[PDB]
């Protein structure tokens, strides 16, 4: 799991 | 953190669709339009295959698709492959950070025949009781596609308290076996009126129960 | 896709430091500080430990710690645990909303202390024989290192078929905890003396015996 829509 | 929970083994023979399914928890996995999705070889590098909801990644196929209902999140993979073989992961985010992930889910190309759990609960001995120690066994054995969620009653009141389990492997027989264990104090043991061990398959969940006796 | 150069072992010693690093390119982990790190074990439910370059989740406390030099990211775990016995991949966004991930790896925490086996075995149960059938656990608990060679005995000399032993998996207390099955008909179970798992952990056997004439 990511970063952010970004 | 904690709490996505999908299925253990989705199975799928060459050409037959699969479809992934991940259930979430009351409250951060509602009103939810993120949820990514991740797919984890053999032993190599994660890929992002679904990015929030439904959109894909730039070298992913016209296969692969995910939805929503409210609580589950899809994917249905269409048109399976030898290539599409892997564990696969669904995710979301809370806090800023704070972000869950699932429990995981085996993609299996059917090269065997589909068995469902021989779940064996075992008590503690006579002897062992002598001991002053206590545990139980839950055995699962000869099963196929070998990917098995397992759970822990006391007086059907869900453990993760005194739980540790193993990872699936292949027997003889070309299926496969597992074990889960809880382990407690004697009384712990005999202050309940029953214990149980539940398992969770493709079509399949299973249970079985133990009462504390005397034997005396 | 091309993904991030990462070493694949990134060996420390019980309370040390670990500098495991992530390079990619200046449209990747030099562009943006947008570099994650997660914690997976084997096979289990994956985990995101830092965030945003530098930035930690909700409890990680401050010696899972992170670090940018330009094309270069790196994790610098301080103060070795034991538990952190992980595969600690990498991220970076690429831009245009896709993500891209590190290489195959694996982090081995030195010196941790040696584990001789708890062996129980247990007599087939009062639900098993009234369905006749007869199976007995020899559980092989919290060893390290993860090396166990298991047999077993009728009476005293060897059962080689009817039995099947599992490989070994961490217990999440980060030692090993495998199992192994001896699967009779009930007639097989009542003509003996002894029935015995004989388990040997480092150049030491562990036999344990069961038998008979007992209330089941």
């Amino acid at each position: 799991q990511f970063h952010p829509x970004x | 953190p904690s709490a996505l929970t999908q299925p253990p083994s989705a199975s799928g023979s060459l050409g037959q669709s699969v479809t992934i399914s991940c259930t979430g928890t009351s409250s951060d996995v509602g009103g939810y339009n993120y949820v990514s999705w991740y797919q984890q070889h053999a032993g190599k590098a994660p890929k992002v295959i679904i990015y929030e909801v439904n959109k894909r990644p730039s070298g992913v196929p016209d296969r692969f698709s995910g939805s929503k209902s409210g609580n589950t999140a899809s994917l249905t993979v269409s048109g399976l492959q030898a290539e599409d073989e892997a564990d696969y992961y669904c995710s979301s985010y809370e806090g800023s950070d704070n972000f869950v992930f699932g429990t995981g889910t085996k993609v299996t190309v059917l090269g065997q025949p589909k068995a469902n759990p021989t779940v064996t609960l075992f008590p503690p001995s006579s002897e062992e009781l002598q001991a002053n120690k206590a545990t139980l066994v839950c055995l699962i054995s000869d099963f196929y596609p070998g990917a098995v969620t397992v759970a822990w009653k006391a007086d059907g009141s869900p453990v993760k308290a005194g739980v540790e389990t193993t990872k699936p492997s292949k027997q003889s027989n070309n299926k496969y076996a597992a074990s889960s264990y809880l382990s407690l104090t004697p009384e712990q043991w005999k202050s309940h009126r029953s214990y149980s061990c539940q398992v969770t398959h493709e079509g399949s969940t299973v249970e079985k129960t133990v009462a504390p006796t005397e034997c005396s």
